[PDB]
DNA sequence: GCCTTGACCCTCCCCTAAGGGGAGGGTTTAGATTGTGTGCAGTCTGACGCGGCG
């Protein structure tokens, strides 16, 4: 189509974004009933896993004695007091107690279904929800490298028909009968493979702990995080739907923003990931609609945004709306009285000590670049006029030099010890000064004998026979 | 001068009107030589040729 | 340095903790003061001069 | 005569007029808002992009 | 007399020692340009 | 002169009780709004190379 016509990441932009019809009132709570379908489905497969509602049901049991508040671990229920949640706690509790002794297997496959679907009534908080899907999630990646390395324990033996090879790992999975068939192929590969048989063996029996710490087998678990995946993939795939049509909103929020020191694109970027947050924060059951509150979050992110990098020198968000707050009184100020505000009239405006404002007004200026023309002569740039402040002048560093060199004279005019004690004494000719007591320690003598060395030495080089090449270096 | 009309009316007569002088700025004074004081020193604003 | 510490130990004249930064005349200018104006911050005290 | 003298007055002016479209823009923009019953022309002219 | 920082200061003292001998090495302003190149994704060296 | 030696002495860092004050960081904001606009610059000519394009 219009495709290679243009370079302007903006223009690809807009072009990119304009191909996704917006959403009906009716449209946004499709999609977010089709999110929370999505989040409940993968709720409805953790609760599968018992130990997750067991974690619920002793957090709760750290709710009886205040070791949370009951608005930390649920939000609500669908079919916010303490009232219910007693009896809803005791009907999962009286559905895990009755799923607990039933071991089958037709028998104790509809149970668990009946746990998840009275579980389904809790309306976690994200933060339990989130626990349990990652801790599940964790246990079988565990359990299912390990899986991926009894399949690749092989592949650092021979190379091997893995179509063969997947008939015969499910399903037994205690023992290696299994693994017995594999002789009986007895092609070249099976010969290698079976000198490993012994270290497999702690990988292959060590799921077994799992095999009964979730009560499940793997490859029910294995169903279940499957079924994970596509609740949680299709949670995934109707957020991204309402997040691509709400990106005008983004736009038509971002164009109030635009010269503030970020570039069209920064700011509708940031505006994106605050309208990404809105989409993961809405309740459709709220009865409003999504750019109510889509609004919020993306100003919220866009402001945010502009505070933490418009600016060379970054100032606070404290700094960034005191300086928004004095420039919009300095503005109602210079419209009343007809002229600037004095930084002092200007603090009984605002309710600040005065030299709090002179302050917040040193800091609002933004640096210049040190390219531009003084002027306007574009010959001349305002880099080249600043000096180098640090480095020492010519002149000093022959002074300096020739410093060392006199007082290297006027102490080879005293005796070695008193030299030493007072190039031990100041850093001369070392690395470093030291105290009387160092000094003390480098002649088995106490401190203060070589104080007195050292202050008889200054009296030495204290008079005219020693001083008068040394005393010109002082300036008067 | 902010006119506020009606919500209905046939024409939106005048609901209110808020007339006030506000500061717009400060333009600058030719002095009566033709220059322009600007930041203290005297500048000369060159006629242009387009 | 170490040399200017022991310049100062011996004849005990004291480093200043404030640095000359005044105002001169430029080299080669000669001539005469005609006129001194004084600013001064709005809360910074007025010397004598001012 | 196909060149033209433009001079102070017609400048200052040009620049004026930028100024005066840089400040209605957003005189419109506040205009449109619901606050309309209890706002000054003063409260919505901003002097110092003019 | 212009870029070698540690030439400079040596010329400096060597005329007030009254040898008019140089000790030059690379001007500063060649090492700006080697790391204003190197910053370029461009490995710019000297060859020892 | 070479040392010691106990007695002083200085500066500096941290501590007191019960909070005050501020800096600098997090977080949510639920009527509903769903495509950037400068009243921009565009105004430099000539040589050269390369690539769509008939």
């Amino acid at each position: 189509s219009e495709i290679g016509r243009t370079t302007d990441p903006v223009r690809m932009y807009m072009r990119e974004m304009g191909t996704v019809e917006l959403l009906t009132r009716e449209g946004e709570i499709d999609i977010a009933k089709r999110i929370e379908d999505g989040i409940n489905q993968v709720q409805c497969s953790v609760a599968e896993y018992p130990e997750a509602i067991t974690y619920l049901l002793e957090q709760y049991d750290r709710v009886e004695a205040e070791e949370a508040r009951l608005s930390d671990l649920i939000t609500g229920f669908v079919d916010i007091d303490p009232e219910l949640a007693r009896e809803k706690f005791a009907e999962l509790r009286a559905q895990y107690v009755v799923t607990r002794d039933t071991i089958k297997h037709a028998t104790a496959q509809e149970e668990i279904l009946k746990l998840s679907e009275v579980f389904k009534q809790f309306r976690l908080v994200p933060k339990q929800f989130d626990y349990l899907v990652n801790s599940m999630r964790v246990m079988m990646d565990r359990v299912r490298t390990q899986e991926r390395l009894i399949m690749k324990l092989c592949v650092e033996q021979c190379k091997m028909p893995k179509k063969n090879f997947i008939t015969l790992f499910t399903g037994n999975e205690t023992s290696d009968t299994w693994f017995n068939a594999a002789i009986a192929m007895n092609k070249p590969w099976s010969e290698k493979l079976h000198d490993v048989s012994e270290e497999v063996h702690r990988a292959l029996q060590k799921l077994q702990q799992i095999e009964e710490e979730t009560g499940l087998t793997i490859e029910q678990v294995k169903d279940i995080n499957r079924r994970m995946s596509i609740g949680e993939a299709k949670a995934r795939r109707a957020k991204k739907e309402m997040v691509e049509a709400n990106l005008r909103l983004v736009i038509s929020i971002a164009k109030k923003y635009t010269n503030r020191g970020l570039q069209f694109l920064d700011l509708i970027q940031e505006g994106n990931i605050g309208l990404m947050k809105a989409v993961d924060k809405f309740e459709y059951r709220r009865g409003y609609k999504f750019s109510t509150y889509a609004t919020w979050w993306i100003r919220q992110a866009i402001t945010r945004s502009i505070a933490d990098q418009a600016r060379t020198i970054r100032i606070p968000v404290h700094m960034i709306e005191t300086i928004n707050k004095l420039n919009r009184i300095s503005r109602q100020m210079l419209q009343e009285m007809g002229r600037e505000p004095t930084p002092e009239e200007l603090a009984e405006r605002m309710l600040m000590p005065e030299d709090k404002i002179r302050k917040v007004l040193k800091i609002a200026k933004e640096p210049i670049s040190m390219e531009t023309p003084i002027g306007d002569d574009e010959d001349s740039h305002l880099g080249d006029f600043i000096e180098d402040t640090t480095l020492e002048l010519p002149l000093d560093s022959a002074t300096t030099e020739s410093l060392r060199a006199a007082t290297h004279d006027v102490l080879a005019g005293l005796t070695a010890r008193e030299a030493k004690v007072l190039r031990m004494r100041f850093g001369i000719d070392m690395n470093t000064d030291y105290t009387l007591e160092e000094v003390g320690k480098q002649f088995d003598v106490t401190r203060e004998r070589i104080r007195q060395i050292e202050a008889k030495a200054l009296r030495k080089l204290r008079h005219p026979s020693r001083s008068e090449v040394l005393r010109s270096f002082l300036d008067d | 001068r902010l006119v506020i009309y009606e919500r209905e009316a046939p024409e939106g007569t005048v609901k209110d009107i808020k007339e006030q002088e506000v500061y717009m700025g400060e333009i600058p004074l030719m002095t009566d030589n033709g220059t322009f004081v600007i930041n203290g020193t005297e500048r000369v604003i060159v006629s242009q040729l387009h | 340095t170490p040399e200017e510490k022991l310049l100062r130990a011996i004849f005990g004249e004291k480093a200043s903790d404030v640095k000359d930064s005044s105002l001169r005349v430029p080299n080669g200018v000669s001539g005469t003061v005609i006129d001194v104006q004084v600013f001064t911050r709005d809360g910074v005290e007025k010397d004598k001069r001012a | 005569g196909n060149r033209r003298i433009r001079s102070v007055g017609e400048m200052a002016e040009n620049q004026f007029r930028v100024g005066l479209v840089r400040v209605e823009r957003a005189v419109k923009e506040r205009l449109s808002l619901g606050d309309l019953d209890t706002l000054m022309p003063q409260d919505m002219i901003n002097a110092k992009p003019i | 007399k212009s870029d070698d920082v540690n030439g400079r200061t040596k010329m400096y003292k060597n005329i007030v020692d009254g040898n008019h001998q140089m000790e030059p090495g690379m001007p500063e302003s060649f090492n700006v340009l080697l790391k204003e190149i190197r910053s370029l994704g461009i490995n710019i060296e000297l060859e020892d």
